[PDB]
């Protein structure tokens, strides 16, 4: 595998030692070009345009257009103060993306993040960034002080009379803190708990101001947009999705890793070409598309192209693109207990649903692993399913927590029914009253 | 009786500076005192609180909604081990057993002599790495239960 | 405005929400956290009816109608069979950790969690497993508190906080560890603390001057006064 | 537990209580009166007792002089044992605490968790 | 000038469909039992004939009736106090035939003259102390005080003094003063007020012996005692 900066413009510039990346490494291989010239050429608005018409998409894992979502901050000038958020959350289960990213590449997210700063008219940018990458904290603040130094950050910088801050937050370990309005609060210093929408974050977000939240590997991926044009990122790849993703395959694999790919790839491509196919002894059961909170799927649906679309085809979602291979000796069962375990203890306790049904479906799986479900368990988890989906809670928390837990009902059905054992007794017997007893 | 050190309230009061609101720097005034001190104790709340200018109970929904921000007194060190999806196919039972055994408590208690604290976390985003440890600023892949008793030692 | 509730057509307010609207127009729709005099927030997800975005639409979809304003042309149906399994099913969720508590709880009989466990037409128990509990704490000599009862609806830190501007309450925890109190033991210092009472749709905040001679609200001899 | 469900289930309206409250916390009936020169037997107190103390018993000979003597108070009536229900106990199941069982041990009921406590 | 107490409420005559407004629900209940001890006759319900509400469940209290003077919310149903949704026009609204009281007097056309009368500015006289004074939601109201559940939230009695005066004084706080108003030489612990400007001494208002007729009074012989 090489990696030309035409067909890897995330990853080209990472180093074979795995050392992080400073300013003048990054300088020499055409670093802070795409920043100089968005801030010397072009106003925000054809910069905001420039993406819009490069469509990239969010990868945070919805998809959403970067550019559609930069347009619709507001228009007039008397709202001058202006946030910009870079998602460094990554709480999802199997996404390691970003810390690699943020790891060994801190000045291509600050690029990123200057570039669409001026793009959005944002005079502050936070990086909320997860507590657990202290590595991430230290490069990316080492990086911020170096692009300070240099005058690409702070007061008049490159003479454009552009003034942008950028801060680092570090978090205190909750899932929900990446859902984007609820990162919102957790930056305000409030507990976590997600905001209704509308209004989105582009017309009142942090402090009420207008606020715009990008994950990492977006924010990494404007600054090859601006430096490179908008007519090589559209001819990355022949695929709705335009640019490169970071995709990759863990679990029990020869090689699991990261590798940045076009869009369009297929599952099977990554699984034995790049992550060398299962290790020895071991035969390939399911998969788990984009994270913890995608549906699971077979190997009928590995020679599915890596995009949005059709990965929501066949019933799940694209998600992060970070694939997690599921072997014949996981239990499936034990697997959405794990899953569902995360995703019950990760409830921001805010609606009723997730937080009060999320661990009822934990207690059943547990049943289930031990093998003392009853009867009517199944169907209260697929009634759970059900009544978790999108609209029915809150946020989003909830169905990507329903969506692995559906689909191996769906697909491995006969490992649910096995744990079944015991009759169904809700009751004990009271001496001196006789039971309605249902036929 | 709580009292903030200087070298705590200067950097409470320079986090304020990085944000339109004090009520901002509350997650980062208490991850400050539990730096300084370990974990955060009660009078920390309302000295926190006093600080801020804002109420202690909204310091006290925050410090008790976050994880990592703790409530209740903890070992020297803090041993995070991921429980969660692909750890668990890469094993973690094996590493939390092998800890269990070497460290003689369970998840979420402190051993007798105030050493380590064991604790289940969320993924790390490690986990092609895994199954992953985190020691309190350490990130240690590719466990094995053979390395534990080993890799334990090496914090005092 | 004009909505149209179950085939019925009716003039409301276009700037109300939807559970406002039908609730002023007479139509049963069970709520928790939404209260009239401090807005909505859609945390409880009870008051979920199906919406249509024709008249010719025959799937349509839940959505809270406190969070949905009532602007001319929308259908509902509150008696929809989807609506109707989910609000019984929220309030089965809320009874999984409720305390077998109505015999000697103050709220009974006088219980707005009691009246929506009977019209969402929920009685029958098939959850088996454990129930979570929790310490009270003594906050004072107006209010009693049984954390047990809580359905994590958020009226009492919404009123106190965010309309009383009350300092000592708030809410502390996480999932389904959601503590409703004080950040210690001590008398609420609000001045209109006693209103968490018949704020507090359960049996949590309790009239305790009441609660040393009880007796239910249908034996009572009430009468308007000043 | 001085619940005065039986008394609004009461048709006849013949059964007047009020609670009190011990101090450990348990809820216990300061008086309780029946007038039996109004109680027609229908049984329905009983039926809405949630906790089985209330209970009609195989004992018709209840002929009196003076029917001011058919108004029974609480210590003609609590009887030394179960009666017709033999192991039913109320508070083994209601979440509010009492003396002899704490939060939690009640039936079906997890242990507190504080919202302080380091696991996730 | 009391002329429009007479709208405040209907007469005692006032009927929804020929039926007075009940004050107990429905279902209330022990009406052969409640008095069974005293006698097993039961009496009379007490009659009403100074009003239009009845001393029984035998009476109108239905959310629909025409009437501005509702006792209590119920409705079948709604028995916590959402019930009050069906007793309002739209819910949050007003009551559905009108909320009840009437105002005495209307804004009138013509208003007062400018008052000229503007005092000095306030000044600190040796030996003479002017009371501030402190009320208190929970004992400066008479009967309310003499509730047995306010003596646990009333305060304790205190008087306020500023930094200087009680520096002047060569007083602490919590130390016991003594000072003397119309032949009552009274004692109370003293609580230093940083807002209190001097010249003052805060007293609560309405409390046992502390009449509110004593504030902008003045105090003599203030002394640590
Ligand atoms: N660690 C991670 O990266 C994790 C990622 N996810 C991903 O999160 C996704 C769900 O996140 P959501 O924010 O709920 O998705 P979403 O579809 O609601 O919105 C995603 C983004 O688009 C914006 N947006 C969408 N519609 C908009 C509109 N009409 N106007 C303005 N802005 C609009 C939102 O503000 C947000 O920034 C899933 O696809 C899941 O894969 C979930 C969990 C963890
Ligand atoms: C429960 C939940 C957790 C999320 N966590 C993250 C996260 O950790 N990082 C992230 O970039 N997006 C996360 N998201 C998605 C965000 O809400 C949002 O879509 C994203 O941060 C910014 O959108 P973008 O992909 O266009 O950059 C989460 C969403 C939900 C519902
Ligand atoms: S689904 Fe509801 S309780 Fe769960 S994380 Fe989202 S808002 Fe919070
Ligand atoms: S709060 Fe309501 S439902 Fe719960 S025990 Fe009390 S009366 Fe029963
Ligand atoms: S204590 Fe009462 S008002 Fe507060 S969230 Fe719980 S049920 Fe709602
Ligand atoms: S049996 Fe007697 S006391 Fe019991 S409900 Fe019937 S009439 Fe009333
Ligand atoms: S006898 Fe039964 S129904 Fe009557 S008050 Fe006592 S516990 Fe309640
Ligand atoms: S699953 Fe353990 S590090 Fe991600
Ligand atoms: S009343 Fe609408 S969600 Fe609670």
């Amino acid at each position: 595998i090489i990696r030309t900066p035409e067909t890897h413009p995330l990853t080209w510039r990472l180093r074979d030692d795995k050392q992080p990346v400073w300013l003048d490494e990054y300088r020499s291989k055409n670093g802070y070009e795409g920043a100089r010239k968005a801030l010397t050429g072009l106003s925000p608005d054809e910069i905001v345009n420039q993406v819009k018409d490069a469509g990239l998409k969010g990868r945070g894992g919805a998809g959403f257009s970067t550019g559609l979502k930069w347009s619709l901050m507001p228009k007039d000038e008397s709202m001058n103060i202006r946030y910009l958020l870079c998602n460094a959350d990554e709480m999802e289960p199997g996404t390691y993306k970003d810390r690699l990213l943020m790891e060994q590449l801190p000045h291509l997210l600050v690029e990123g993040m200057l570039i669409s700063a001026f793009a959005l008219k944002a005079y502050r940018g936070y990086i909320f960034l997860r507590g657990e990458y202290i590595e991430a904290a230290v490069n990316l603040r080492r990086a911020i002080a170096e692009a300070t130094e240099a005058g690409l950050l702070g007061k008049n910088i490159m003479g454009t009379g552009f003034d942008f801050e950028l801060f680092v937050h570090t978090g205190a370990g909750r899932y929900i803190c990446g859902e984007e309005t609820a990162l919102i609060n957790s930056l305000e210093g409030r507990r976590a708990n997600p905001r209704s929408k509308p209004p989105f974050p582009a017309t009142s977000g942090a402090w009420g101001k207008p606020t715009c939240v990008n994950n990492v590997e977006t924010l990494c991926n404007v600054p090859a947009i601006l430096a490179n044009g908008v007519e090589w990122y559209q001819n990355i790849s022949k695929s709705k999705d335009a640019g490169t993703k970071l995709m990759g395959f863990s679990g029990r694999v020869k090689n699991p890793g990261l590798w940045e790919l076009p869009f369009g790839t297929t599952a099977r491509e990554i699984l034995e070409d790049y992550a060398g196919g299962m290790r020895d002894g071991l035969k390939f059961k399911a998969w788990q598309p984009g994270g913890a909170g995608t549906d699971f799927l077979t190997e009928a649906h590995l020679d599915l192209p890596m995009e949005f679309e059709s990965i929501g085809k066949a019933g799940s979602r694209l998600g992060t693109a970070l694939a997690m291979a599921v072997d014949h000796e996981i239990n499936m069962v034990s697997l959405v207990r794990n899953l569902e375990e995360f995703f019950a203890r990760e409830s921001c306790g805010w609606c009723t649903p997730c937080r009060d049904g999320l661990p009822w479906s934990v207690k059943i799986l547990r049943a289930l692993e031990r093998g003392e479900g009853q009867p009517g368990d199944i169907e209260t988890l697929e009634q759970l399913c059900r009544f978790l989906g999108p609209g029915k809670t809150f946020c989003a928390h909830a169905p990507g927590a329903v969506e692995p837990l559906q689909s191996a009902i769906k697909y491995f059905r006969e490992e649910f029914e096995a744990g079944i054992k015991q009759p169904f007794s809700n009751t004990h017997l009271i001496n001196g009253i006789q039971p309605n007893l249902l036929k | 009786a709580f009292e903030l050190s200087a070298a705590e309230r200067e950097a409470i009061e320079h986090e304020m500076h990085h944000y339109e609101d004090p009520r901002a720097a509350s997650i980062e005034a208490l991850k400050i005192v539990q730096k300084q001190r370990g974990w955060v104790p009660d009078g920390a709340i309302h000295a926190i609180a006093d600080v801020l200018g804002i109420p202690a109970s909204d310091v006290e929904g925050v410090a008790t909604f976050y994880s990592q921000i703790f409530r209740q007194p903890v070992g020297r060190h803090v041993i995070r081990y991921c429980d969660s999806v692909v750890c668990h196919i890469n094993g973690y039972q094996g590493i939390q057993a092998a800890l269990e055994k070497k460290l003689n408590i369970k998840p979420g208690q402190t051993t007798f002599d105030g050493r380590f604290t064991l604790l289940p976390t969320c993924c790390l985003g490690n986990c092609d790495k895994g199954p992953n440890m985190m020691i309190d600023e350490d990130t240690h892949a590719h466990l094995t239960p053979e390395a534990i008793p080993e890799l334990l030692e090496r914090y005092k | 405005a004009t909505i149209h509730v179950d085939g019925k057509e009716y003039e409301v307010n276009g700037a109300d929400n939807l559970l406002e609207a039908c609730l002023s127009l007479g139509l049963d729709i069970p709520y928790f956290c939404w209260h009239p005099a401090l807005g909505s927030v859609g945390a409880c997800r009870q008051c979920a009816v199906k919406q249509y975005q024709n008249a010719e639409d025959t799937r349509g979809r839940l959505v809270m109608s406190c969070m949905t304003p009532a602007s001319d042309g929308t259908f509902i149906s509150i008696d929809d069979e989807e609506a109707k399994q989910f609000r019984e099913s929220v309030v089965e969720w809320l009874m999984t950790n409720h305390p077998h508590d109505c015999p000697v709880c103050e709220e009974g009989g006088n219980c707005h969690l009691q009246d929506m466990t009977v019209m969402t037409g929920h009685s029958f128990r098939r959850y088996r497993f454990t129930k979570r509990t929790h310490r009270n704490q003594d906050l004072g000599p107006f209010i009693s508190h049984e954390m047990n009862r809580c359905i994590a609806c958020y009226r009492c830190v919404r009123y106190y906080k965010d309309y009383a501007d009350g300092t000592d309450l708030g809410v502390y925890g996480a999932h389904d560890n959601v503590y409703f109190g004080r950040p210690e033991d001590g008398t609420l210092e609000s001045e209109f603390s006693g209103n968490l009472v018949e704020i507090c749709p359960t049996g949590v905040f309790t009239d305790k001057t009441h609660s040393e001679r009880y007796n239910r609200k249908w034996d009572m001899q009430f009468a308007p006064s000043i | 537990v001085a619940c005065n469900l039986c008394a609004v289930a009461c048709p006849v309206g013949c059964i007047s209580l009020q609670k009190a409250e011990t101090k450990d916390g348990r809820w216990y009936p300061e008086f309780f009166r029946i007038n039996f020169s109004r109680c027609i037997f229908c049984g329905l107190c009983e039926e809405a007792c949630p906790t089985t103390a209330i209970q009609l018993t195989p004992d018709f000979e209840m002929g009196e002089y003076k029917r001011q003597d058919l108004v029974y108070e609480k210590e003609d009536l609590l009887i030394s044992g179960p009666g017709k229900y033999p192991e039913y106990n109320f508070y083994r199941m209601a979440g509010m605490a009492i003396d002899g069982k704490d939060k939690g041990e009640a039936e079906n009921e997890a242990k507190p968790i504080d919202v302080k406590s380091l696991l996730p | 000038e009391l002329a429009g107490i007479k709208d405040a409420a209907p007469d005692a005559t006032f009927r929804i469909r020929g039926q007075k407004l009940a004050r107990e629900p429905h279902r209330y209940s022990g009406r052969t039992a409640m008095r069974a001890n005293i006698s097993v006759h039961e009496p009379r319900q007490p009659q009403d004939i100074d009003t239009m509400f009845t001393f029984s469940m035998e009476g109108n209290n239905q959310p629909t009736a025409h009437r501005s003077q509702v006792p209590f919310a119920w409705a079948p149903g709604w028995n916590s106090p959402q019930a009050w949704n069906k007793f309002q026009d739209e819910v949050g609204g007003k009551l559905r035939f009108g909320d009840p009281g009437v105002r005495l007097f209307e804004t009138s056309e013509n208003g007062l003259d400018y008052f000229t009368s503007v005092p000095a500015r306030f000044q600190p006289q040796d030996g003479k102390w002017r009371i501030a004074p402190y009320y208190h939601l929970f004992g400066s109201d008479e009967l309310s005080q003499r509730a047995p559940v306010f003596q646990s939230r009333m305060p304790q009695p205190y008087i306020k003094l500023n930094p200087a005066d009680a520096a002047k004084l060569g007083v602490n706080a919590g130390t016991r003063v003594s000072f003397s108003y119309d032949g009552n030489t009274v004692t109370l612990p003293v609580e230093i007020a940083e807002g209190l400007t001097a010249g003052q001494v805060g007293l609560p208002m309405g409390m046992s012996g502390i009449a509110p007729v004593l504030a902008g009074a003045h105090l003599e012989d203030l002394k640590e005692a």
